[PDB]
C-alpha cells in the first residue's frame, strides 16, 4: 500500500528515538 | 528506503484555531511504535515553528517528545481508539487497520 498523492522527490528524513529505539520516519509533501 | 506508509490527519473534533493540523505524509519501518510518531509530528512542527511567525509557538524541538500528541485510528465501529505509545506500527496494522492501503492515523495535541 503506497500514497499516490505525494511527490516522492520531496522525500526527508527524521531519526527519531524513543529510549533505545530509533527509526527513520520520511515525510513528503502532497503532489 | 522505507516500510509501512501512512497519512496523518488533524483529529476530526479536537483541533483548535491556533493549533497546527497539518495532514502529513510519511513512511517509517513497521517496527517504529505509535510514540515514534508522536515524537515525529512534534519534531516536524517545532522545525516549522522555527520559521514560522511565532505567536502561539508550543515546540521547543530540544525536548520535543512522544508525550505532545496523541494518536488515534477509526475503528469500525466508529471509535476513534486511542493507541498506546508502545504499540508497533506492524501491530497496529495488523489489529486494527486491516485495508490494504497506507494506514489513516489521527493526531490531537495533549492533553
Amino acid at each position: 500500500p503506497r500514497l499516490k498523492n505525494v511527490d516522492r522527490s520531496t522525500a526527508q528524513q527524521l531519526a527519531v528515538t524513543v529510549g533505545n529505539v530509533t527509526v527513520i520516519i520520511t515525510d513528503f509533501k502532497e503532489k | 528506503a522505507s516500510e509501512i506508509e501512512l497519512v496523518f490527519r488533524p483529529h476530526p473534533t479536537l483541533m483548535e484555531k491556533d493549533d497546527s493540523a497539518q495532514t502529513r505524509y510519511i513512511k517509517t519501518s513497521g517496527n517504529a511504535t505509535v510514540d515514534h510518531l508522536s515524537k515525529y509530528l512534534a519534531v516536524r512542527l517545532a522545525l516549522e515553528e522555527l520559521r514560522s511567525k511565532g505567536e502561539s509557538n508550543q515546540m521547543n524541538l530540544d525536548t520535543a517528545s512522544e508525550k505532545q500528541y496523541t494518536i488515534y485510528i477509526a475503528t469500525a465501529s466508529g471509535q476513534f481508539t486511542v493507541l498506546d505509545g508502545s504499540f508497533s506500527l506492524e501491530l497496529v496494522s495488523e489489529k486494527y487497520w486491516k485495508v490494504n492501503k497506507p494506514m489513516e492515523l489521527y493526531y490531537a495535541p495533549t492533553k
